């Protein structure tokens, strides 16, 4: 529950792999590159910074979240992080069709099916879906999450967020 | 395209 | 998990309970005290998730209050998931005694530089629900600032997004 | 009016 704190060596271009998004004058993680530095520390979308290098993100822009990472002095940037605040995770069981009940595009829940494990379960719409039984699905296509979900066991367990 | 599952 | 709890209607009909449709799902948006509701421990933002062994997915506000006026006998039985969107976050008043954010009608509107709501990645948009584990819906903002100037110097506040 | 805390 409590923030963690991350270490990260930045590229020639003074980048670490990240892209940040303003949040209600927070400040969140929204894109991950593959095997950055920012990858290997285990920053994921939804993870929100609490400070960079000591200084307070409270109020910044993306803009200005992005310009103190590419302007801050020598290699290393310390970040202090407090994993995906907004992370929920909902267990469903498929029926004897092999269905757990809602309909999705680009990664978000936009429908719950009537009478379905995750009707019974509260899933929510206008959220992401993070993780499907321990995969993480953000930047995947629909047909792989889609694939995914297809062959699983009878048990999906799905972290979600809201689309914020 | 969407995904019903 | 979630939780049952079986409500008993009052003279009225009624329960005291209002219910708001969000993300097709039904949440708890104001309960009023010595209600059956609050008997049985409902609060802002629980979910609803099954009335009367009926799925709330996908209700309206609308319906979710008619089902519940034209229910049948006088138990009525609710699974509540309670308050999904809530966090908690601690901070530490500084030597003026203060926290550092705004609110107005009991909704977190700025964060004051230099802080401990800004060290604490407090956020804005965002309801207050409790503060030291004392409910402030539905309070005066002027009541919620008195609680917040007789807590300690350690605040712990509950707040969901709004 | 807003308060501050």
């Amino acid at each position: 529950m409590d923030p963690r704190e991350v270490i990260l060596c930045k590229d020639q271009d003074g980048k670490i792999g990240l892209r940040l998004k303003s949040i209600d004058n927070g400040i969140f993680v929204q894109l991950v590159q593959a095997n950055s530095p920012a990858s290997l520390v285990g920053l994921r979308f939804g993870d929100q910074v609490l400070q960079i290098n000591g200084e307070n993100c409270a109020g910044w822009s993306s803009d200005k979240a992005h310009k103190v990472l590419k302007q801050a002095f020598g290699e290393k940037i310390t970040m202090t992080i407090r994993d995906r605040p907004f992370e929920r995770t909902i267990t469903m069981h498929k029926d004897s069709t092999g269905h757990v009940g809602f309909i999705f595009k680009n990664g978000k829940i936009t429908s719950i099916v009537k009478d379905s494990s995750a009707a019974r379960n509260g899933l929510l719409t206008e959220h992401n879906i993070c993780e499907i039984n321990g995969q993480n699905v953000i930047g995947l296509k629909d047909s792989q999450i889609a694939d995914i979900l297809s062959t699983s066991g009878t048990v999906v367990t799905i972290t979600i967020m809201p689309a914020f | 395209n969407e995904y019903k599952v």
